[PDB]
């Protein structure tokens, strides 16, 4: 019944430091209640740190001692993690998890609880709202068949953007990819839906784009290219 | 240096500062 | 630090079958290993703790076993729910504390070959100096897939990026799309593009193309 909340997306430039919280809704709650672990994109689970009980010491994942520190109010329920000195490589989600009981082995039970997770993005890019453009239905589409159509969401940073087709109503056929990141350091995704091919001529699709990092939502129709 | 897991359970070694862990 | 090891990468297994998960210590941990689940978008969730012991919430056709150095997680018989990846993790020895790799379980079903798409370079964008060509697998199973841009029949590499689905819920397949990004002066110096498919499904090689300027 206690929840742990955390602080929202963070987006930081390298060399900088970032403060991610986590807040017990209740419960008895100490400095060594909460324990910190990240994951990098498609990776496992790196444990960052926690606080060993009674000696209240923090005690940390050697390849980031000396930039990393976990600290908690009690009078808050409300557990810190500060990273410092940030790299590419600290994009990750950051979690926050209770440690249980340590039955008869101290000083660390298990993680029985977490938070949602924090997403933090390291990068020298800054702000872009994304540029669409359609992925045009074939005009050798199989006549009273199946024809696939999407938009390509390009250029844009930081993530998150989501897509929607038809404003919400058409999802029969949708597959949003996830986003891939670029060389040049930008992200880009395609949504793609199948539809009758016999439906291209009278029934609207249109892509609703939305990148609330940038403010920039871009509502695209996509339609058999014209022949010159 | 940190503490460590070797370092810890030597600590433990004390009866009472085992005790600190069950009161 | 002790390493934990994971096999296999990932269990292709049919809902009702049973799972048997590996992870290995570098060394000794006693009974000091945990198992938790992972699904796509969620934080991990603690199933087996002190090698054996189930915690509070968690189904019967979840057992852990092992001592020291090797541990298995048994997952009886699947529930469509179940299908996430696992991660070990020890307790006693640290700093660091250590997680295993992760296992992998998807479901297994029949093969299904995809259906391909070609997509050519939009005017708009092709007026800002870039070309990107998309090609689209729907809806196939196994996840692998070989797809080859050519160009002038030229084999290309290094200029596409990959991004799959995670598998459906409502047919156990994947989406695939591969997307070939050239310049602007490169797309205008060729004729004839196409993405050719090889899958399990499929008994000869699906190629899609097109020819740049034509209908």
């Amino acid at each position: 019944q206690v929840q742990l909340v955390q602080s929202g997306a963070e987006v930081k430039k390298p060399g900088s430091s970032v403060k991610v919280s986590c807040k017990a809704s209740g419960g008895t709650f100490k400095t060594y209640t909460l324990t910190w672990v990240r994951q990098a994109p498609g990776q496992g689970l790196e444990w960052l740190g926690g606080i060993i009980p009674i000696f209240d010491a923090p005690n940390y994942a050697p390849k980031l001692l000396g930039r990393l520190t976990i600290t908690a109010d009690e009078s808050t329920k409300t557990s810190y993690m500060e990273l410092s000195s940030l790299r590419s490589e600290d994009s990750a989600i950051y979690y926050c998890a209770r440690v249980g009981d340590y039955g008869d082995h101290p000083p660390w039970g298990w993680f029985d609880l977490w938070g949602q997770g924090t997403l933090v993005t390291v990068s020298s890019a800054s702000t872009k709202g994304p540029s669409v453009f359609p992925l045009a239905p074939s005009s050798k589409s199989t006549s009273g068949g199946t024809a696939a159509l999407g938009c390509l969401v390009k250029d844009y940073f930081p993530e998150p953007v989501t897509v929607s087709w038809n404003s919400g109503a058409l999802t029969s056929g949708v597959h949003t990819f996830p986003a891939v990141l670029q060389s040049s350091g930008l992200y880009s995704l395609s949504s793609v839906v199948t539809v009758p091919s016999s439906s291209l001529g009278t029934q609207t699709y249109i892509c609703n784009v939305n990148h609330k990092p940038s403010n920039t939502k871009v509502d695209k129709k996509v339609e058999p290219k014209s022949c010159d | 240096m940190q503490w460590n897991s070797t370092a810890f359970h030597q600590a433990l070694q004390d009866p009472r500062v085992r005790g600190l862990y069950f009161p | 630090e002790i390493v934990l090891t994971q096999s296999p990468a990932t269990l292709s297994l049919s809902p009702g079958a049973r799972a048997s998960l590996s992870c290995r210590a570098s060394q000794s941990v006693n009974n000091f290993l945990a198992w938790y689940q992972q699904k796509p978008g969620q934080a991990p969730r603690l199933l087996i703790y002190d090698a054996s012991k189930r915690a509070t919430g968690i189904p019967a056709r979840f057992s852990g076993s092992g001592s020291g150095t090797d541990f298995t997680l048994t997952i009886s018989s699947l529930e469509p729910e179940d299908f996430a990846v696992y991660y070990c993790q020890q307790r006693t020895n640290w700093p660091p504390l250590t997680f295993g790799g992760g296992t992998k379980v998807e479901i297994k079903r029949t093969v299904a070959a995809p259906s391909v798409f070609i997509f050519p370079p939009s005017d708009e964008q092709l007026k800002s100096g870039t070309a990107s060509v998309v090609c689209l697998l729907n809806n196939f199973y196994p996840r692998e897939a070989k797809v080859q841009w050519k160009v002038d029949n030229a084999l290309q590499s290094g200029n596409s990026q990959e991004s799959v689905t995670e598998q459906d819920s409502k047919d156990s397949t994947y989406s695939l799309s591969s997307t070939l990004t050239l310049s602007k002066a490169d797309y205008e110096k060729h004729k004839v593009y196409a993405c050719e498919v090889t899958h399990q499904g499929l008994s000869s090689p699906v190629t899609k193309s097109f020819n740049r300027g034509e209908c």
